[PDB]
């Protein structure tokens, strides 16, 4: 519920017994599927203002392209 | 690099006289350069700043504050078309549309050959006789989109 | 129509071949006589004391009282390093006036700086003009040439011993600058931020001098005060508002044009005399009173004297009294567009209901438009109106901004409702997520 | 000095601004362009109060209480439904070109903005239009620069050339399309430049030390200790 990117899900998957207390402490490869899970197109970075591989300034869902402060438009 | 010539810097001087701040002069710095270079290039904000004695954070917020300040280059003629109220009641989207057909440019772009800037601009106070144009010294008013190209000819 | 000097005090020494008056012609047309007498034979105090009697209001939209502008100014002799400046930026669109009078008649803007001057005791003084006008700026410079040459400015004006220097600063092209405090801002060489008051310009103006600021058209009412005399500037006209005033209208009329007409003169009479009315095939529909930032009246209104207070009971501004008419076939929705997006490319960006609520009336204007318009949209645009009011911003450009907006809605509701044609959705479906049904 | 805020009476400094005033007393109001060491400017016009003219006025007008004085007898109402309706006006104009990072921003947790968003109440997004966008600059090795998350507040131009009489960051630009920071790519000069990363009130300015190795406030164990 406090997710903002939908990463972290519970799924319906119940078997997780252990012999070892120490073998319950999940690390992130015995987390990280190969998949979307419960949502399967959201994705945060296509919304998020910040500037990654793939995705320059301006190509977010609802932004302008940047206007330079010397460019010649009053 | 950019370096001053000496007409600028006597220029630039002789407007510092005016004023009892020399800071006081960075706007008519800015237009003697944009007269004598077309526009203001980046060395010339330090320059500038180091003639004035401000620093160049002052003179670039002057320089990109004003519009007919030019931090990016232009063309060899600035054609600037009111695209305010009156001038929008007289039809200035004729105009535009006459201009960008003539130039095959967007507002804001210059042309191939670097012979005209085309530049929407505020209003030019002859709304009575709108609508109006300032190419680069000279107002033209009354203006018909037929009458584009033979005054556009006339700026080489 | 025939110009006397009694009714035309601007306008009699203009000459029919639209040429500018030098010293010569301006001198044998009872020139630099005011200025004489003022610098003669008057106090300072009195000669303020004779502005303020004359009942003298500014020129440039706000139509404050000059005298009591002047009356603002230190008594104090320590302060001594004074400033006149004259707002010829003339950035309000629909104006067109004081270029005719600087291009035309520069001695008179020249005279009126001396007069000022000394009367403010003023040492120096600066025409804040704007950098389109290249004929007014040449046509001041020579003019200031000449009357430096004639010893009507300098050291030691005309054997009184008031020293006075006058300046030309010509502009770089931005509408904010007309403001008086953005004015003295610019003047500087700063960003054209304005200033808040208190304090004044009167206390603390031009490098923290004493500085007082007025229109070009003021400034020429001045000399024929002095030259006149009180109650001839009193007996103009039978009105609260004393003097003349240089008027006219514009866009889609016959004769589109400036006059000088004293106040009182109504609307109607100047489209249907001066202008000639609105030319074939074209209905009237609306006018704005004084420029841009000017609320629209309809026909109804036509019937009203153009002075300050007639005018703001009828819910708009008298402005420039530049008024400009718009006919039936203008579509109100895109004029007020035009309109925003010249205020919200003209706004400083000082402050945050002007610099990020004009632009969303902008985007809510162009979706109307565009007939994409969602329901909210003139909730939006009236919502703005009241919160873009006098003293919510920084400055008054964002009230003269919303005048139109908030006038045309009122007037003309109907096209801004026929520009909704969506429904309103601001999100996108999620797959996985069911959305709050909001009631 | 006097003053009724809501109806009930305080005593504060008559030298004060309304809200430097109304802070010490306890009151919250929201404020972004005034700072304790700054002074006053009246920018972001946030600091909204209503102001009577007396005790039996019922009309009031909206002023800015970080540039109004806290003279005595002062009529001043915070709680109005038109100043907290201007207030929360004014977060959602700051909001509509704020761009959708708090999950990938260095201030989330401790930005004054999510606070002021909060503060004011304002929740619901009803713009639905292009939010502008901004290239950032490098400033070096300790300020991380980000652009769009500016709110236009000119703390940072007041703190950085007035206050620390720095000269190399400045505002540039025109009506809404104000940048701040260098005129070119490089290191701030001053001394003083890193109490930007705590004068900005949103994730412009950030600790880029503590961005290389990053968490957020509530997971920090703090002490007081000397430099
Ligand atoms: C946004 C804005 C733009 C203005 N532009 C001008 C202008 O272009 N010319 C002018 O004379 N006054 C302009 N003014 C009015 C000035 O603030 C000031 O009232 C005037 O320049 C001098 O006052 P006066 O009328 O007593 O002479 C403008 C005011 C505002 C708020
Ligand atoms: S209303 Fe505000 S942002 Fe707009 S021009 Fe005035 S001070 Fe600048
Ligand atoms: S500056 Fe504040 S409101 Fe903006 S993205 Fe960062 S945490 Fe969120
Ligand atoms: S960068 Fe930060 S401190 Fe500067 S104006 Fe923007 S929000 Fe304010
Ligand atoms: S509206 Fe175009 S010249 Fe004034
Ligand atoms: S805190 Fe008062 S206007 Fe910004």
């Amino acid at each position: 519920e406090a997710c903002p990117t939908t990463a972290i899900q519970l799924t319906p998957d119940f078997e997780m017994g252990e012999y070892k207390r120490q073998d319950l402490v999940y690390e992130k490869e015995d987390l990280l599927i190969s998949g979307p899970g419960k949502y399967p197109e959201y994705n945060f970075y296509r919304m998020a203002g910040m500037a990654i591989d793939g995705k320059d300034k301006g190509e977010a869902e609802n932004e302008a392209k940047p206007i330079d402060v010397k460019s010649l438009l009053p | 690099a950019f370096e001053l010539s000496a007409a600028e810097r006597e220029a630039i001087e002789h407007e510092m006289h005016h004023y009892e701040d020399p800071r006081a002069a960075s706007i008519e710095a800015l237009k003697i350069v944009q007269k004598q270079r077309g526009w203001v290039p980046d060395g010339a904000i330090h320059a500038i700043a180091d003639v004035l004695g401000i620093p160049a954070s002052d003179v670039e917020g002057v320089a990109t504050f004003y519009s007919q300040i030019f931090r990016q280059p232009v063309g060899r003629h600035v054609i600037r078309y009111c695209d305010s109220v009156v001038c929008h009641i007289n039809g200035y989207q004729g105009i535009q549309a006459a201009l960008e057909k003539k130039l095959n440019i967007k507002p804001g772009q210059t042309t191939f050959d670097g012979r005209f800037t085309l530049l929407p601009t505020c209003c030019l106070g002859n709304c009575d006789k709108g609508p109006n144009m300032m190419i680069d010294e000279d107002t033209h008013a009354h203006l018909t989109p037929e009458a584009i190209p033979e005054l556009l000819e006339r700026y080489k | 129509i025939i110009r006397t000097p009694e009714t035309h005090p601007l306008t009699w020494r203009l000459r029919d071949d639209k040429q500018p008056v030098w010293l010569d012609e301006y001198r044998s047309k009872n020139g630099y006589e005011g200025a004489r007498k003022a610098l003669t034979g008057l106090s300072p105090d009195e000669i303020v004391n004779q502005v303020k009697d004359a009942g003298l209001k500014g020129r440039g939209g706000a139509g404050f009282s000059t005298g009591l502008k002047w009356s603002l100014m230190p008594k104090d002799e320590s302060m001594n390093i004074r400033y006149l400046l004259c707002n010829a930026d003339e950035m309000e669109p629909g104006t067109y006036k004081d270029r005719l009078l600087m291009e035309q008649l520069p001695h008179l803007l020249v005279e009126g700086m001396l007069i000022s001057a000394f009367a403010l005791k003023a040492y120096r003084g600066y025409i804040f003009l704007r950098g389109e006008y290249i004929e007014a700026a040449v046509n001041l410079r020579r003019a200031i040439a000449e009357a430096t040459e004639a010893g009507l400015l300098g050291k030691n004006i005309m054997g009184t011993g008031f020293d006075f220097e006058l300046f030309v600063h010509t502009g770089a092209g931005r509408y904010i600058c007309g403001e008086e405090t953005a004015l003295i801002n610019s003047l500087e060489g700063r960003r054209a931020n304005p200033r808040s008051k208190p304090p004044f310009p009167a206390t603390s103006g031009a490098w923290g001098k004493p500085t007082c600021v007025n229109n070009v058209e003021t400034l020429c009412n001045v000399p024929a005060i002095l030259a006149n005399g009180v109650e001839w500037y009193q007996n103009i006209s039978k009105s609260k508002d004393a003097g003349t005033k240089l008027m006219g209208f514009s866009g889609r009329v016959k004769n589109p044009g400036l006059w000088e007409l004293p106040f009182g003169t109504t609307a109607r009479e100047i489209l249907e005399d001066y202008a000639g009315g609105m030319r074939d095939g074209l209905k009237f529909k609306a006018w704005q009173p004084g420029g841009a930032g000017t609320d629209f009246l309809t026909e109804a209104h036509l019937d009203l004297p153009m002075e300050f207070e007639s005018i703001g009971k009828a819910g708009s501004r008298l402005g420039t009294a530049l008024a400009m008419a718009v006919d039936h076939e203008i579509n109100m929705v895109s004029l007020v567009r035009n309109l925003e997006e010249f205020f919200a490319r003209e706004s400083c960006g000082w402050c945050t209901p002007c610099r990020d609520g004009l632009p969303w009336s902008v985007k809510i204007l162009r979706a109307l438009e565009r007939g994409e318009g969602q329901p909210g949209d003139i909730e939006t645009l009236e919502q703005l109106c009241r919160f873009l009011g006098p003293g919510k911003t920084f400055c008054a450009h964002a009230p003269g901004a919303v005048e139109p907006l908030q006038s045309a809605i009122k007037y003309f509701r109907e096209e801004f409702e026929a520009g909704i044609k969506q429904p309103f959705s601001n999100t996108h479906l999620i797959n996985g997520i069911q959305p709050n049904l909001l009631k | 000095a006097t003053i009724h805020v809501d109806g009930k009476e305080y005593e504060v400094n008559g030298a004060d601004n309304l809200l430097e005033a109304c802070l010490s007393l306890g009151l919250d109001i929201p404020y972004f362009c005034w700072h304790p060491a700054l002074g006053s400017v009246g920018a972001c016009r946030q600091c909204a109060v209503k102001q009577y003219q007396n005790a039996e006025d019922t009309r009031g007008r909206l002023v800015m209480s970080c540039m109004t004085p806290a003279s005595d007898g002062t009529f001043i109402s915070i709680d109005d439904e038109e100043a907290k309706q201007f207030r929360e006006s004014v977060v959602e104009w700051l909001m509509t070109n704020h761009p959708h990072d708090c999950p990938v921003c260095e201030e989330g947790g401790n930005c004054h903005l999510q606070d002021m968003t909060v503060m004011t109440g304002h929740s619901f997004r009803r713009y639905r239009f292009t939010k502008r966008t901004h290239r950032n600059q490098d400033l070096g090795p300790f300020i991380s620069h980000e652009m769009n998350r500016c709110i236009a507040c000119y703390r940072c131009v007041r703190y950085y050339k007035d206050y620390a009489g720095g000269t190399d960051l400045g505002v540039y630009g025109a009506h809404d399309n104000v940048y701040f920071g260098r005129p070119e790519d490089g290191t701030l000069e001053s001394e003083f430049s890193g109490n930007l990363v705590e004068i900005c009130p949103t994730g412009v300015f950030t600790d880029k030390t503590h961005s290389e190795r990053y968490n957020r406030k509530w997971d920090m164990q703090f002490a007081p200790s000397i430099c």
